[PDB]
């Protein structure tokens, strides 16, 4: 599922 | 990871390095920019988005940085601004894996901040003596002292004298120069019998000297 | 978010087991630590992420555990190849940290060499140039650790010198140290006595080599 590449894609979704 | 060549910036100034990669291998991927202070640790700078400039910059660095992507040549740009005496390090580029450590890293690029006159070298004898000689070995050497930029290549009787030498790394001064110490322990026997010779060439102000190191 | 490491350096002969240690301030979330290596002259080549996953082209030697606080990269037998510096780093995803340890240097352990000291007074040619530099030279020594301290008239000089170590030779296994007092034209001539006071653990008192005039 999620790794540290799709949370870091978060980052710049939310800002 | 190809990145750009050394820079020589002025204090004060700004310096644009950039980093060109392969599509494959960076537009699916995330980028980091560090750097290594001569003799130091590695300091993680920012991170530059998959495609555009969703960039994460560094508290020291911030507000004196600017990372910038360009899809059509496939390349990562880091500019630092107000350049500083401790801004002199080599800078690389560094893609991050899918769990967050870099796997593939870059060749790297040396941002020295000084005078940048382009002066050549200056080499001085090192001769030997008591104070430098003790048991049958003798120290003697060359001092290749004010020179910009780098490098210098230094060479002992022509190639003929290779055990023994050691060409210390050279270290920036106030002056916005460099200096290097060439030195080789020789018998003593044969100090006043033989010619020690150091060649010293500086391909970017196109000067070759060769000095004869003769004991006190 | 701010990592430190013990040791400093670690002397160990090849064939040993090694074992680094990264203690952090805080927790690291979902174990988010990596381990680095990085030899002379070349950049940092990753080794271990995620504390204790491997990575593509690492040996089975290099073992990595840790969690929070306390992380750990041991060497099961080390070889020629392992002997570098590494570096533990602390990676995050809200915000994006990414920071590094100060760096543990792994050597190839030897006999403790003393560093032999040599003091070169600086040559007419530069004091006919206006400049005025000394050197001291420390020759083949092991551990590496060396003050070097330069006292211009019993007066301790702090600023006025530059040094530069040499990486361990591939034959010798040893260090070598070359440290610059330069000083102008004229501050020179003021003074006399100028020695290079060495402390070392070949040593067994502290060696000074000095020059008058």
């Amino acid at each position: 599922g999620i790794d540290f590449q799709d949370e870091l894609d978060e980052f710049f979704k939310n800002v | 990871l190809v990145q750009s060549g050394a820079e020589v910036k002025k204090p004060g100034a700004s310096v644009k390095v950039s980093c060109q990669a392969s599509g494959n291998t960076f537009t699916n991927y995330y980028v980091h920019w560090v750097r290594q202070a001569p003799g130091q640790g590695l300091e993680w700078m920012g991170i530059i988005s998959p495609s555009g400039d969703g960039t994460r910059y560094a508290q020291k660095f911030q507000g004196r940085v600017t990372m910038t992507r360009d899809t059509s040549t496939t390349t990562v740009y880091m500019e630092l601004s107000s350049l500083r005496s401790e801004d002199t390090a080599v800078y690389y580029c560094a893609r991050g894996s899918n769990w967050g450590p870099w796997d593939y890293w870059g060749q790297g690029t040396l941002v020295t901040v000084s005078s940048a006159s382009t002066k050549g070298p200056s080499v001085f004898p090192l001769a030997p003596s008591s104070k430098s000689t003790s048991g049958g070995t003798a120290a003697l050497g060359c001092l290749v002292k004010d020179y910009f930029p780098e490098p210098v290549t230094v060479s002992w009787n022509s190639g003929a004298l290779t055990s023994g030498v050691h060409t210390f790394p050279a270290v920036l001064q106030s002056s916005g120069l460099y200096s290097l110490s060439s030195v080789v322990t020789v018998p003593s026997s044969s100090l006043g019998t033989q010619t020690y010779i150091c060649n010293v060439n500086h391909k970017p102000s196109n000067t070759k000297v060769d000095k004869r190191v003769e004991p006190k | 978010i701010v990592l430190t490491q013990s040791p400093g350096t670690l002397s160990l002969s090849p064939g040993e087991r090694a074992t680094l240690s990264c203690r952090a301030s805080q927790s690291v979330r979902r174990n988010y630590l990596a381990w680095y290596q990085q030899k002379p002259g070349q950049a940092p080549r990753l080794l271990i992420f995620g504390a204790s996953s491997r990575a593509t082209g690492i040996p089975d030697r290099f073992s990595g555990s840790g969690s929070g606080t306390d992380f750990t990269l041991t060497i099961s037998r080390l070889e020629p190849e392992d002997f570098a510096v590494y570096y533990c780093q602390q990676y995050d995803s809200s915000p994006p940290i990414f920071t590094f340890g100060p760096g543990t240097k792994v050597d190839i352990k030897r006999t403790v060499a003393a560093p032999s000291v040599f003091i070169f007074p600086p040559s007419d040619e530069q004091l006919k140039s206006g400049t005025a530099s000394v050197v001291c030279l420390l020759n083949n020594f092991y551990p590496r650790e060396a003050k070097v301290q330069w006292k211009v008239d019993n007066a301790l000089q702090s600023g006025n010198s530059q040094e530069s170590v040499t990486e361990q030779d591939s034959k010798d296994s040893t260090y070598s140290l070359s440290s610059t007092l330069t000083l102008s034209k004229a501050d020179y001539e003021k003074h006399k006595v100028y020695a290079c006071e060495v402390t070392h653990q070949g040593l067994s008192s502290p060696v000074t080599k000095s020059f008058n005039r």
